[PDB]
């Protein structure tokens, strides 16, 4: 669902 | 602390993003293609700022992941105003993409979208904006949007933040020197633009939408995703 920005965060 | 902030703020700027109009004349799909591939790619760096904004990566992800959903079109638009300031009638999407109002005419919808974030920049010519009143102004967009609580201290970590960027505004404005009722005037005036650029935002976010459900524009990636909801 936030797939990628979790992704860009972490 | 409010110069340490606002040094922080300054060098946390993204890049600007360059992109170029097509060789062919605009068409509806052409110039919606030109601004999601930017508004994309500058998501991106959008990212990269806020986690540069001290504290935000101490707040959960969550909230971080919230505070971003929440105000990307909004920060993107006010990037976008700070951008087009000096140049009445125009938008200055990039170096290279400089839009005329009337351009707007293109894409159903839009130009109405234009003339809010035209009027808008107008309102900061007037005020005459300061780049750093417009780095707090940017970064209390980031942190000022409806948290209720989520079912998952990070709520006072946001609120402290937000304490101390408007803290910053207000020393910024005190650099003036003008009568204190003056810089209570203006920081109001900057504040009660907010609901200008949330309004723009809404307008923004539901044009986005629509055009993408008339496969008008296929849209990827981040975008995709921070459209997704
Ligand atoms: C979101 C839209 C495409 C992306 C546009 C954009 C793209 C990049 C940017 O820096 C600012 C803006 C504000 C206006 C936006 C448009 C308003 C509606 C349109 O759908």
């Amino acid at each position: 669902r936030h797939k990628i920005l979790h992704r860009l965060l972490q | 602390s409010p110069e340490q902030l606002v040094l922080t703020l300054l060098e946390a700027e993204p890049p600007h993003v360059l992109i170029s109009r097509p060789s062919a004349p605009f068409t509806e799909a052409s110039m919606m293609m030109s601004l999601t591939k930017l508004a994309d790619k500058e998501l991106v760096h959008m990212i990269s700022w806020a986690k540069k904004i001290p504290g935000f990566v101490e707040l959960s992800l969550f909230d971080q992941v919230r505070l971003l959903e929440s105000c990307w079109m909004e920060v993107l638009m006010m990037g976008l105003m700070w951008r087009s300031i000096d140049h009445p009638g125009k938008l200055i999407f990039a170096p290279d993409l400089v839009l005329d109002r009337d351009e707007g005419k293109c894409v159903e919808g839009i130009l109405e979208i234009f003339d809010m974030l035209l009027a808008t920049t107008s309102r900061f010519r007037e005020l005459k904006l300061q780049h750093k009143e417009y780095l707090c102004v940017k970064a209390m967009i980031l942190l000022n949007s409806s948290m209720y609580p989520l079912v998952t201290d990070s709520s006072r970590k946001l609120a402290h933040l937000l304490n101390a960027v408007t803290d910053a505004l207000v020393w910024v404005i005190a650099k003036s020197g003008i009568s204190s009722q003056q810089q209570s005037m203006r920081l109001a005036n900057l504040l009660m633009l907010l609901s200008h650029v949330r309004h723009a935002s809404n307008k923004g976010m539901e044009h986005l939408l629509n055009m993408k459900c008339k496969n008008v524009v296929p849209v990827y990636d981040l975008l995709l995703e921070m459209l997704n909801a």
